[PDB]
Formats: structure tokens, sequence, C-alpha cells
């Protein structure tokens, strides 16, 4: 609720901007660095005192004439070096390590544009990507092997864009334009078995190529949540939040109130709707919102550059006491929003290559 | 407004409880969030993280681009040189899909849809509190005005009490279950009969009420009837009991479970006489007191018919040239058009002969072994008796639509060594499913294609274009989507059904089109299911890419497949 | 080859449809499963096969039949088989011999 736009920046490339992420995998006293991807440019910045934001290393995709769409920070346990993977219209994964100056791990095999990059909370070696081919293929980066693929034949007949790990990396919730609300359990005994051999497979040991599993059965699915294009969903602990073109915010849980997510069956079809934080003037899809590290502070952008901020305190959608911030200059189109690893600093990015930084009056 | 308020409140009793409930689970979520976030944050503390490093100038790349990131605020504009990213190839766009080899057949508006019956129960609460003013007061708000006169309707509507539910209304448990009731023979078989589909002789054939009524009869006197006193206490060992058995053509203290009596009812319909086989089938009871139980059963249940037939025809008078003449009669009637390909349908002729009213005759098709037409039906395919192998022009199978039946092409080894991959015939690979080993690689003409690892000859089997069974109307609707997306994984199976390969299929769906391709496509007809076989026009060697003609219009050809990649030599 | 008589996902696809039906008890519902699974395992087409296949099946999982207590339910399945004229008289006899 207590926030103000302290810094504002703008890329000179004037290109529409895309996903921005913050280095949550950090340490106390580490530089407060966040990253940004444009059409073919990838860049990072560090927030500083007095609203200062010094520019950091920025690379350019001078070869692939395609628009980057998603990016996410990465960690390596071997070198303790942070990394970051990116993808876009061509759907090829580039994961750059800033320390080594370049990217060495290349991932191809997906079809149309990749529209999701987001790593497992526990293993940094695991990254499941979502693209326009309806594929939930996951890559074991450290081993450079394909991992078990979800969805497929029984999955989404339409494109998928939104996917989320829960806090423990227990289950993966996902949905796309299909309006199908499907999740798959990571804790499925079969896949850890594949996961275990995935971490130690070597094609040089035996001719037998790796056998990734294919999965076509969610723990649950539904389509009664939205009659319009759902564009954002996130793991709200045991609940599931959602965003759609209809300018309505709906969190929900499967089945009835007493129905646990892990106890539920794929055959279930009941849903418990509980979210009512509706908004307006953001009818276009492809929007993406973000959450704080502690799952406390919620902020939403808008097509008209306005801010739609909420909290996860005793404040509940029973009355929806909103805090709708707005900046006069920031009004063109908010593409992506991202919290820092705190409730004080937030980075807001407009479509017109411009970046707006808001800080809390804590 | 007290009655109106209570109607508002009565609804609100559930509503604020939900408000209490959502808050209650919210705290449970929050503590779990605090549990999980703190636990995760602990490892974040442990993992040392390398701080960021700033860019440095490159002497060998002094010509790289430089971007001056503007600052919207008073902060100075900051510049940094650019770095070229990695160069990687591209794979042509495709959609996720899964293998298979058989075939397969195949918003968000409003809330709660209706006036909830919960309010009716709340109205019932307004009824149970119960002079005439009360009846009118109940009548005041609800559309079903609950006056004492209309309270009678309320009670009648309350007579429903509970829905029967989705379960077998009759007590028909598994016969292995101890609670298996004395279900009669047909009711027990009813579940299996509905689920079973003899077309593929499987239960719930998801590729095929379209089932036989099995109301037929068959000879039962094939048993040897080798009576012998082999069971100490049997149908034998008692001359009076054994002689009394001849008349049909008191048990001991032993008793029989209700489940046993059910399968006792089942067993008689199989042999009608073989009480000895009952002893070996179920070890709980000896033939005696089961033979005697059947004596009791024969006295209770009406005796079985046990009728045998021979049919007036014995032999001859059935030359296959008449069949061809019968086929000639059908051919000249409507098969002259050769455009209206109707998929096979099992015709039912319980009493009527194979008259011109036979659905296959109307569908200009031959009856099959599954048809309810008798074994003398003058439409069924005779066979594939060619001595060398059912593969060439002379053979009726290869000329006709019929892939040679496993039970009919007796000379071409159709039934023989079905497990063995190699066989004399070349018109039963689709029956066996013996494909080739196709390859996937980005086709040079356009996007993906299908390659072959080995040489293959002309006029021989290639992998079958399997897919999904779908009707024309949905095919155009889905095709309209694919037509918008230029995709054409649709195939004109027959005039009555279409097969589509976008979502579900096998590898060969990526085969590209050519106007003079080395490989062709011909619909075949096998085992009652039309399919489309693929065969190479000419001799092929290792590594050649596969092509086949789509048979589209020339306008559609340039609309879709306008690339051919071959000029004239002179 | 990346392909066989029966791709995996179909198996999980069909068994889910198996549990969809309500009027079939679980004891008589499981007998549906393993029967159809072995059929698609080998892809029989002709009458000669199923007479041999049942003997192949009964030895393949006859011990498993004991554990799941579907021996008697499977007998009714075999009874339906002869009703379909698809099985012979003595084939019923040999099944019990392998069964016990
Ligand atoms: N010879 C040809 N020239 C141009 N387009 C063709 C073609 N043969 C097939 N196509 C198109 O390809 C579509 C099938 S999808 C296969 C396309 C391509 N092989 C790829 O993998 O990307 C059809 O809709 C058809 O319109």
């Amino acid at each position: 609720y207590s926030f103000k736009c302290v810094n504002s920046l703008k890329e000179d490339h004037n290109q529409p901007l895309f996903g921005v992420q913050f280095n949550w995998h950090s340490k106390e006293g580490d530089p407060l660095v966040f990253a940004t991807v444009g059409s073919n440019r990838v860049t990072l910045y560090e927030c500083h005192s007095q609203g200062e934001i010094r520019l950091l290393q920025s690379y350019v995709d001078a070869d692939a004439d395609e628009n980057f769409y998603t990016c996410a920070w990465t960690y390596d346990s071997n070198t303790s070096h942070p990394l970051l993977a990116v993808a876009g219209s061509r759907g090829i994964i580039r994961i750059i390590n800033p320390i080594t100056m370049q990217c060495i791990k290349h991932y191809v095999g997906h079809g149309n544009a990749i529209n999701e990059l987001k790593f497992h909370p526990r293993d940094p070696n695991l990254l499941l990507s979502v693209s326009k081919d309806h594929a939930l293929r996951l890559w074991n980066i450290q081993t450079d092997t394909l991992v078990a693929i979800f969805g497929g034949v029984e999955g989404h007949r339409d494109e998928v864009l939104s996917a989320d790990y829960d806090l423990l990396g227990e289950k993966i919730m996902s949905c796309g334009m299909d309006h199908s609300l499907k999740l798959w359990r990571i804790n499925s005994k079969r896949m850890m078995n594949a996961i275990k051999e995935s971490y130690d497979y070597n094609p040089n040991k035996t001719n037998r190529p790796f056998i990734s599993q294919k999965i076509h059965f969610p723990d649950f699915s539904t389509r009664d949540i939205h009659r319009n294009y759902v564009d954002c969903v996130r793991w709200l602990g045991d609940l599931i939040l959602s965003k759609s073109c209809e300018n309505a915010i709906v969190c929900w849980k499967p089945g009835k109130m007493e129905d646990d997510i892990d106890k539920i069956k794929p055959s279930e079809s009941n849903v418990t709707i509980l979210g009512r934080f509706d908004y307006s003037q953001c009818d276009i899809w492809y929007m993406r919102f973000s959450m704080d590290f502690w799952q406390k502070m919620l902020a939403l952008g808008n097509q008209v550059g306005k801010l739609y901020v909420w909290d996860l305190e005793v404040e509940d959608p029973h009355k929806a006491k909103c805090t709708t911030l707005t900046h006069h200059k920031c009004g063109a189109a908010i593409r992506q929003t991202s919290f820092s690893r705190d409730s004080s600093i937030l980075i807001a990015v407009c479509d017109d290559a411009s970046i707006w930084r808001w800080d809390r009056l804590r | 407004k007290r009655v109106k308020s209570e109607y508002m409140r009565l609804r609100q009793l559930k509503r604020f409880r939900r408000a209490d409930e959502v808050k209650s689970m919210f705290s449970s979520n929050r503590q779990k969030i605090l549990e999980r976030t703190e636990i995760l944050n602990q490892e974040w503390k442990q993992r040392r993280i390398q701080p960021v490093h700033i860019l440095t100038s490159v002497s060998s790349l002094r010509g790289t681009r430089e971007c001056s990131v503007t600052s919207d605020l008073d902060f100075p504009t900051q510049v940094i040189p650019l770095k070229t990213l990695n160069a990687v190839a591209s794979v042509p766009i495709m959609y996720s899909w899964s293998p298979l080899q058989q075939n397969f057949m195949v918003h968000g508006d409003r809330e709660c849809g209706f006036i909830n019956d919960e309010i009716f129960v709340e109205l019932v609460n307004a009824l149970g509190q119960y002079s005439d003013k009360i009846f009118e007061a109940i009548s005041s708000m609800f559309p079903d005005k609950g006056t004492a006169e209309e309270l009678k309707e309320k009670y009648k509507e309350l007579t429903e009490q509970q829905l029967p539910g989705a379960l077998p209304p009759e007590c028909t448990p598994n016969i292995d279950g101890p609670n298996a009731k004395s279900v009669q023979r047909e009711q027990s078989l009813h579940s299996f009969h509905t689920l079973f589909c003899r077309r593929c002789f499987k239960y719930d054939c998801f590729l095929h009420f379209h089932a036989t009524p099995n109301t037929y009869k068959r000879k039962n006197t094939e048993t040897a009837l080798d009576n012998k006193p082999c069971g100490p206490q049997c149908y034998q060992h008692l001359e009076g009991a054994k002689e009394f058995a001849a008349a049909l053509t008191p048990p001991e203290n032993v008793e029989w479970s209700g489940a046993e009596a059910s399968m006792f009812r089942v067993l008689i319909g199989t042999y009608y006489d073989n009480f000895c086989a009952i002893a070996r089938l179920i070890g709980t009871k000896t033939c005696r007191q089961v033979y005697e139980f059947r004596v009791k059963e024969s006295s209770i249940i009406a005796p079985a018919p046990a009728e045998d037939v021979d049919t007036p025809p014995r032999k001859k008078k059935r030359k296959h040239r008449l069949w061809a003449a019968h086929c000639r009669k059908i051919q000249l009637k409507k098969d002259g058009s050769s455009n209206h390909v109707y998929n096979y349908q099992p015709c039912d002729h319980p009493r009527q002969p194979c008259d011109s009213s036979c659905p296959c005759v109307i569908a200009q098709n031959f009856c099959e072994k599954f048809c309810q037409c008798s074994s003398e039906c003058q439409n069924r395919f005779p066979g594939c008796r060619c001595k060398a192998q059912c593969n060439t022009k002379q053979c009726p199978c290869y000329l006709a639509v019929r892939e040679c039946d496993p039970d009919l092409c007796l000379t071409c080894g159709a039934a023989d060594h079905w497990d063995s991959k190699n066989v004399s015939c070349k018109n039963c690979s689709i029956q066996r499913g013996s494909k080739k080993h196709l390859l996937l690689a980005p086709s040079d003409v356009a996007g993906w294609g299908i390659f072959i690892k080995d040489p293959v000859q002309k006029n021989e089997f290639i992998s079958e274009y399997c897919g999904e069974i779908i009707s024309q109307d949905e095919a155009d609707r889905r095709g309209k989507v694919y037509d918008k997306y230029m995709c054409s994984f649709l195939f004109n199976l027959n005039n009555d059904f279409v097969v589509d390969a976008t979502r579900k299929g096998n590898k060969i769906r990526f085969a590209n089109h050519s106007v003079n391709p080395n490989c062709y496509a011909k619909v075949m007809m096998v085992n009652g299911d039309h399919r489309i076989g693929i065969f190479a026009k000419r001799a092929i060697q290792t590594g050649e890419e596969l092509f086949f003609d789509y048979r589209y219009s020339q306008a559609d050809a340039l609309k879709y497949v306008g690339i051919e990649r071959e000029m004239e030599i002179p | 080859s990346e392909d066989e008589k029966d791709p995996e996902w179909l198996r999980e696809k069909t068994i889910t449809q198996i549990e969809e039906f309500s009027d079939v008890n679980e004891g008589e519902k499981e007998v549906m499963k393993l029967w159809n699974l072995h059929v698609m395992k080998h892809g029989f087409i002709a009458d000669n096969q199923m007479n041999h296949a049942c003997m192949l099946f009964v030895e393949n999982y006859g011990q498993k039949i004991i554990k799941k207590n579907l021996c008697r339910n499977f007998m009714l399945h075999l009874v339906s088989m002869h009703d379909f004229n698809l099985i012979s008289i003595m084939s019923i006899d040999k099944a019990v011999t392998k069964l016990r």
C-alpha cells in the first residue's frame, strides 16, 4: 500500500519489453540485481539508494531475429555462479552465465514460441519450459538431458503459457488459452525414479538413449473458472490464483473447501471459487504479474500503466480493500511486473521500453 | 419486511459461514506459507552467491554496438556496449502429438444454472415451523407460493427424498464377492455383452448399442457323452439317478450359496448335460447333489430347448460365380458410380433372409463374418484361395477392397504363423501391422518429412496412415481452424468418415506431397474397418525421402503444396 | 523403432475409461483391464489366436489371478467366450488345470 515511484528508466532500443526477474537466489549484502529481456536484448540492472540504478551487462541476440518472451534466473551449485535462461519466439533456450561472459548450454527441440521459463524451487538443474506446441518439456540443465514431458495427447488442445511450481516443488499448476486448469504432481513416485537416473545418465556409458517419460493425466482439470482468456495463474500455497482478460481476479481451490489438493483425484471436477479482486481497463492478455518472496505483497500493473496492489494479510476478497497506485507518466502499457526479494523495492516495466521503479515508505 | 429479511438471512447463514470458512483456511494457508518460505529461506542462507560483475571493454570487438539506456528521471543516461549472442539453428514448427497404430473414434457462462434446491429446503424450514397467515406468508416471497393448499405440492415434491445414484439398480455384485446375489444367467452376462465388441473381440472397443444381440442358438450335442462312475458320488454310481438322467434328456444336507446358484444357472446354458464338468469347474461341490441340484433346477427352471439344425442346403448349388454374378448385380445397380464409399455396418437379419432390404445391400457393400446374416448369406466375401499369395491382380482380394482375411486366404498363409513376421502373402501386412522403419528428419522441401533407412520395392506395404475417426462436419469445423493455420492433417477416408492426424497419429503424417511421388496412397478395406494403406510406386533405395500425392485440386495444390522441387531436364 | 504393438499412453488412457463405467463391479471391472491389456499387447486378429491366446493368458497371469481373487469372475468371462462361439470345449478344461 505504501509505495512511490522513486526511479524511472527507459531502454533506448524503444522495442517492446518482456519478462523481468529479480535475483532471489542471492545472499545478504549481495547486489540487488534484476534482469530484463527485450526483443533480442538481454540486460540486468541493480537497484541502489536514492533511486539510483546503475546499468549492468547487456547482451544482444544479433543472429536470431525473434522476440524474447520469458527469462528466469539460474543457479549452479558446482561453481556457485548465478545464471539465467531466456527464450522467445523461436523457442530456443539460451542460459547465460554472467561470470563466464557467455552462454554454453543450448536447448532446442521445442516447436513454436516458448512462453514460460521458470525453475524448480529446490533443484536449479531442473527447468520446465512451456511453448506454443503445448509442450511441458523439462530440461535437466546440469546433465543436459530431456526430462519427463507432461500433457501431450490428453493435455491442452490449445496453447499453454502459465505454469507455476508450488513452494516446495510438490506440484505444477498450469493453464493456457484453453481455459483448462490442469496440474501434475511432482511427487509421483515414477518420475523421481526418472529424475534420479536423469541426474546420472550418460549416453557414452551405453548406446541406449535416454527415455524421457510422457505424461497425459493431470491431477485435476476444469474450465468453468473463466469464459475469457486466462493469462496468469500462481500457486497461492494451497489455493490457486488466476488472471484473465475479463479484468477479474479469481483465486480458487479444487473441489470443496475440505478437499485437499494432494488427496484429490484426476477424476475430480468440482471447484471452490474464492477470489474477487476484480480490476478494469486491462482487457488484453499476455499480461504477467508477480509476487513478493514471502508471499505477502501483491501488485498488478495495467494496460493503462496503472498499478493494482493488494496484500495477503487478513484483508481478503470478502471486501477487497484495494490500493490502486497510478503514475501519470507511466500510462502507455505495463508489460511485466516483478517484486524484489523484499516488500520495499519493486520494478515495473512499461511496453514502451521504459522501466519504472517504485519503493516502499517502510 | 421481516419475511423478506429472513429470506435474505436464510441464504446468508451459509454465506457468512463461507466467509468464516475462507478466513479460517486463509490462516492455515498463511502459516503453511510461513512454514514453507522460512524452510526454503534457510537453504538460501546457506548457498553462497557470487555478486555481479560489471562489463569490460573488448579490444577484438571494438566494433560492437553500444546502447545508451536512457533514464526517465534526473539520473544520467547510461551507456554500455552490446555483445552478440550465440548462433543456433532452427527446427521447423510442429505440435506435440503421440504415437499409435490402430484408429480411434471421437462456455464459461452463468453460475449455478438454476434456483438452488437449498432454498426449497430453507422453504421447508419455513414449513416445518408450523394459521392461514403462515401459509400466505410462506406464499409471499417464493415463486412456489407455499400456502397450505400448495404445501401439499411441497410435500409431493419432497417425496423424491434421495436420488437413486449412478450404480447398478439391481444387486449384481461380482460373483467372486460373497454378497453376489442369485443373479440369473443373462443378467450376469448382460454387463459383459454390453461391454464386449467382437469386432476387435475386446471389451469397450474405443475404435468401433452397436453390438450383436447374441440371441442365436447353436448345436450342443458335440459332447462325447462318455458316462462313467468316475466321481464316487456322481451322476453315475446310482442306477436310479443315472437312469433318471436319461429321462431328462433329493440331495444331501449340503447347501449351496446364492452366488453358487447364480453360476449354477449359468453353467446349464453351456452344456445342459455335463454335470461332470461342473465338478472340475468348481471344487466346492461334488457332482452328486449338483446333478441332484440340476434335478431340482430342472424341476424349477423350464427345460432348455437343446435343438440342433442342419439347414436344407447340404452342399453344391453355391458356385462362387453366382457370388460374382450376385456381385455383378450389385455392381451394375449402384456401384457403377464408384464414389459413394459406405463404411461397413453390421446388419441384423434375425429371421428375414439376406433380402434387398439388407443394410449392406443398401450400403452397396458385402456382408461380413460379423453380420447377423446366416452362414449362407450370399453377400459375404468367399475367400482368397489363390495358391501363390493374395497379392496380385488375378486374386480377388487385391482387385477388390478386401484385404485378405486371416481365416480366408488359406493358401497365402494368412492364419499360419501369424506370429512369424515373414509370410507368403503381401496383402496381410496391415492385418499384422508389419510396417517399415521410417525416419524423421527436417524435409528438404518444407519443414519435417519422413525418410526410409532401407531400400524398398514397388507395390508393397509401407507404414499405415493411422489416425483419428471423425465425421465430416467436425472435420470442416476443425479443418476451418487448420485451414486458417494452413495445416492439412485431414484425410478423406470415405464419404461417411474422415481421419485426421494433427492431434493424434503416427510418423508418416509428416510425409510431403509431390505431383509425381515415388510413393502413393490407396484406401484399403480390412476386417470391417476401412484404413488407408501406403505403398511405393517404384523401386526405392536407402535414404530416399517419402512423398505421396494429396489428390487436391490444382488451385488447392498451389494453395497448399505448390512446391515440387523438380524441373525438366531438357 | 520408437513404436511397438501398443504405445504406453493408450494403456493408461483406456484403464481410465475402464473405471468410468458405474454399473460394473470392481471385481468384474478389473477382469476387463488385464484381458484387454494382453490383447493389445499382442494384437491378435483371427479366431485361431484367441483359442491359443487364452491358454497363453491363463499361464501368463494365473498366479496373479489367485492374488486378485478374480478366478471365478474370469470363469464367467470364459463362459461368455463360448457364447460368442470363440472358444472350444476342452479349452475351458485346460484353463482350470492351469488355474489350480
Ligand atoms: N510439397 C509441398 N509444398 C508446400 N507445402 C506442402 C507440401 N506438402 C505438404 N505441404 C503442406 O504441409 C502441411 C502439412 S504439416 C507439414 C509441413 C512441413 N512438412 C513441416 O513439417 O513444417 C499441409 O497443410 C500442406 O499444406
